[PDB]
């Protein structure tokens, strides 16, 4: 009866889907064709004579990714109508891929949405995978999400947007179509859950010591931390903490809604022979500089509140004594009006990771949130990378080209200023 | 989907033609017959961006063919990969204009027009959607090439939506065969300003260099030089073609590398470029294949990047690698040489990856680039022009079946007022 639907978008959610998915095929027991030799009935529909398909929904306007899906091993469960292809990709194109091209597709995505919104008994929310740089992938969310949110505004749309790095910003107009977007996303989601790909490969190079990463090895990561938020309405636990709760007692205010992510433990498999991995070693693993995967400096901001989800065999006596622990540390702080932010979510069940990758076969780990002030100082970068061309105004006749007038580029920047400045409003 | 048609006007461009679709068909594993003969089930699924599906498993191109002489068309379909066209797609025409550009973008072409324009509007249309009208033009030198200003002119007409590439050749004066290349290829770019949203200046002086220093070739062949420039543009359409980790289209590149519309000419780049000996004493990494792009002697572009800094640039790599390598080595290009890179735009490199790589090579790439440098070659072309228009010369071809003496001065400041644009960033 606890259901979630997960919504992929651009080249980003799929490439994650592929291996997001490569996760709860593997959590479960189920081949890939869809068979399982409960749990399941919150992504899966137990359908015909032994077939669970997942709750996912595929839109890359390009057509090529889920071709790679269509035509991949996971070609069965998929159900060939949510897998939609788009005809042609709005090519990092915010204005271009949210009504010129985009409206071509959101009439017939919204249907298999309310397919699966009428066919699941009751939801605790959606979960929506996309990126900023994508345009597709990001200006098409930005009509999903009010699509959703008129269809679906008592339901929770959470998302796990990957976020350009201040150095590795693969695209050069994506310091455009972030911004657009989060003006877009205050207004309509509650909790963006915002992942930067630079910092993976600073996770993934020192921690599980990786030479060299691919996307899959940082997305098989990445699989890890979002079903260990949903391992809770997923799976038993001696403190269940689903997804309508620690959304609720994270958020102080309805704007302020950014937490940095974190997963603990990232180590190679012949590294973990030697930790033991206790909880107050791996949850001492998750608040320093380095383990957070946003890029930023969370020792100059301060954490407002945060929310530990346990699994494998824990048991809270020990977390007991570490949340006390940080709570004397003064490099690390809290904010003067939140005195305990230390949500802890356990499961019995252990990650069950995936083969094929980096990560071990511990039987513990942690994820962990943060709605701190230091994300501020992420796009007070991009803040400035948008503000130094947008005075030149380049790059932005294409825009005007695909209908997006120039006041709408003004109106996303002041509401970062705006948002940020509730940052240090906030703070004290 | 995402179609795109591939068009030759002049000479080079069926050279350049023969070439470019002897790789690609083999790049997709093709024999001349047309039947798919490859291993790889891979290669099919979107065989049909340039192809068009025929009967007995025969897939064959969009391959318009112009050059107002038949001595040239005669050369394709003789030889190798010449039975893979649409014979209905070669056109012909009685004389070759006479390196003029003023019998082709006005008289002896615009009679033909109507015979091409009908093939590509219905090979437009008997697709399913597509991306752009790309060529391979020399903008100087054979004049059934600056004729094609006058098919990238009228497309705008009909296709404005889409984007047109042009695999532009230009002109230099270390080689000069045409002695009239400032008259045409001049007037030529007072269109493909207005007109095109993508030009590739690749030009022969350098395009010799690469194949001296890089290869140690005793003489450049024709048939052996241009492997490389149909391996260049390969490597921009095989995003398109096969899966990327992270995809790109013709549109993609444009956005992502046009900060104004004017200023869409490009400067393309390949690697590895290796002898048959100095292939074993390289690294095969990317650090290997960055430097074997941004430095200024592997570039097709008859310029100096060390001059110019570059606007934008893009690195569509190819081969399953890792995306660090990838990014760190993009980003550490970005900061060392931050004086041949802009302030104003952070980041301005692009990546772009498949998982099929050519034949032969593991690991492969390709690069693009905006960049200030390119008023060198415009300045080259315009200080020469002038001399050769002061004290007017071969005017009465350009007088008869051709313009007024004002179109010289319209597209010469037009001309020139775009390399402000240029001199404007340095
Ligand atoms: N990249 C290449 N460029 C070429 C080749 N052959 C000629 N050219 C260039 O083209 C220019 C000469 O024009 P053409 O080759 O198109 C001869 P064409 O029949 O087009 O003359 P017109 O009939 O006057 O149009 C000159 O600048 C040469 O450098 C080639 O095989 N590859
Ligand atoms: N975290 C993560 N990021 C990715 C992955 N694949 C691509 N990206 C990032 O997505 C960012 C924006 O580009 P994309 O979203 O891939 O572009 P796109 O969605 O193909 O854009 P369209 O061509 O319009 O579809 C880039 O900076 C990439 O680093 C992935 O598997 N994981
Ligand atoms: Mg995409
Ligand atoms: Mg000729």
């Amino acid at each position: 009866m606890r259901e979630c639907i997960s919504i992929h978008v651009g080249q980003a959610g799929v490439q994650i889907g592929n291996a997001c998915w490569e996760l709860y095929c593997l959590e479960h027991g189920i081949q890939p064709d869809g068979q399982m030799p409960d749990s399941f009935n919150t992504f899966f529909s137990e359908t015909g004579a032994g077939k669970h398909v997942p709750r996912a929904v595929f839109v890359d306007l390009e057509p090529t990714v889920i071709d790679e899906v269509r035509t991949g091993t996971y070609r069965q469960l998929f159900h060939p109508e949510q897998l939609i292809t788009g005809k042609e990709d709005a090519a990092n194109n915010y204005a271009r891929g949210h009504y010129t091209i985009g409206k071509e597709i959101i009439d017939l995505v919204l249907d298999r949405i309310r397919k699966l919104a009428d066919q699941c008994t009751g939801l605790q929310g959606f979960l929506v995978f996309h990126s900023f740089g994508g345009g597709t992938g990001s200006g098409f969310t930005s009509l999903l999400m009010e699509r959703l949110s008129v269809d679906y505004g008592k339901k929770s749309k959470l998302e796990f947007s990957i976020y350009p790095a201040p150095q590795v910003s693969t695209a050069v107009v994506e310091p455009y179509n972030s911004i657009l977007t989060t003006h877009t996303t205050l207004e309509h989601s509650d909790c963006a859950f915002m992942v930067d790909n630079e910092a993976i490969y600073d996770i993934c190079r020192r921690n599980l010591d990786i030479e060299r990463p691919t996307y899959t090895n940082l997305n098989r990561l990445i699989s890890q931390i979002v079903s260990s938020i949903t391992a809770s309405l997923r799976f038993d636990g001696a403190l269940n903490v689903d997804l309508t709760e620690f959304q609720t007692n994270l958020v102080p205010y309805p704007r302020i809604h950014f937490p940095l992510a974190t997963y603990a433990p990232v180590i190679s498999a012949e590294k973990a022979y030697h930790e033991q991995l206790s909880v107050a070693e791996i949850t001492n693993a998750c608040f320093e500089p380095a383990n957070q995967m946003v890029k930023c400096d969370p020792r100059h901001g301060k954490y407002m509140a945060c929310c530990l989800l346990y699994r494998g065999d824990v048991v809270p006596k020990d977390v007991n004594a570490a949340i006390a622990t940080i709570k004397t540390k003064r490099s690390i702080q809290f904010v003067d009006w939140c005195p305990t932010g230390f949500k802890v979510g356990i499961n019995y069940q252990p990650p069950t990771v995936v083969p094929g990758g980096d990560l071990a076969k511990v039987q513990r780990a942690v994820c962990m949130l943060s709605n701190t002030t230091a994300i501020a100082e992420a796009w007070a970068r991009l803040d400035h990378k948008f503000d130094l061309m947008y005075a030149k105004r380049a790059f932005v006749h294409w825009y005007v080209g695909e209908g997006m007038e120039e006041g709408e580029f003004s109106e996303a920047r002041e509401d970062m200023a705006a948002l940020e400045k509730d940052y240090e409003e906030v703070g004290v | 989907m995402r179609e795109i048609v591939h068009i030759q006007a002049g000479q080079c461009g069926n050279q350049i033609g023969a070439k470019f679709w002897e790789v690609i068909s083999d790049e997709h594993g093709i024999d001349p017959t047309g039947s798919y003969h490859g291993d790889s089930d891979l290669q099919l699924e979107r065989i049909n961006v340039y192809y068009n599906e025929a009967t007995g498993n025969k897939y064959v191109p969009r391959a318009i063919l112009v050059d107002l002489e038949p001595g040239t068309m005669d050369s394709v379909r003789s030889g190798p990969f010449g039975q893979i066209f649409r014979p209905d797609n070669f056109v012909f025409g009685q004389s070759g204009a006479g390196n003029n550009w003023a019998k082709g973008h006005y008289t002896e072409g615009a009679e033909l027009v109507d015979s091409v324009l009908d093939v590509v509007r219905k090979e437009s249309e008997s697709c399913d959607c597509l991306q752009g009208f790309q060529l391979t033009h020399s903008l100087g030198g054979g004049t059934g090439s600056g004729m094609g200003t006058l098919l990238i002119s009228k497309i705008r007409e009909e296709y404005p939506d889409r984007i047109m590439n042009t695999f532009s050749v230009m002109p230099s004066p270390k080689v000069s065969d045409t002695v009239v290349e400032p008259y045409n290829a001049t007037l030529s770019v007072h269109q493909l300003v207005e007109n095109t949203d993508e030009t590739y200046c690749i030009d022969n002086e350098a395009l010799y260099d690469i194949c001296f220093r890089t290869l140690k070739l005793t003489t450049p062949t024709y048939g052996d030089l241009n492997h490389l420039v149909s391996a260049t543009m390969s490597g921009v359409t095989t995003c398109l073609r096969f899966p990327g980790q992270l995809n790109a289209d013709l549109r993609k590149l444009a956005v992502n590398m046009v900060p104004f519309p004017r200023l869409h000419f490009f400067m393309p780049g390949f690697a590895p470029l290796t002898s048959r000996g100095s292939q074993q004493y390289r690294a095969l990494t990317v650090p290997e294949l960055t430097q074997q792009m941004f430095d200024s002697k592997n570039m097709m572009a008859a310029c100096d990047p060390r001059h110019g800094r570059y606007l934008t640039v893009a690195a569509i790599f190819r081969g399953r690698m890792s995306m660090k390598e990838v990014d760190e080595q993009m980003l550490n290009v970005q900061n060392k040489n931050s004086s041949y890179f802009v302030e104003w735009i952070p980041n301005n490199v692009k990546t772009a990856v498949c998982d099929i790589p050519p034949r032969g090579l593991k690991m492969s790439a390709t690069f693009i680039g905006n960049s200030t440098a390119i008023q060198e070659l415009f300045k080259r072309i315009s200080e020469q022009f002038t001399a050769m228009f002061r004290r007017k010369a071969f005017l009465h071809w350009y007088t008869g079946e051709g313009m007024d003496e004002m179109e010289f001065t319209e597209a010469e400041s037009n001309m020139n007022d775009l390399v402000s644009e240029y001199q404007q960033y340095q």
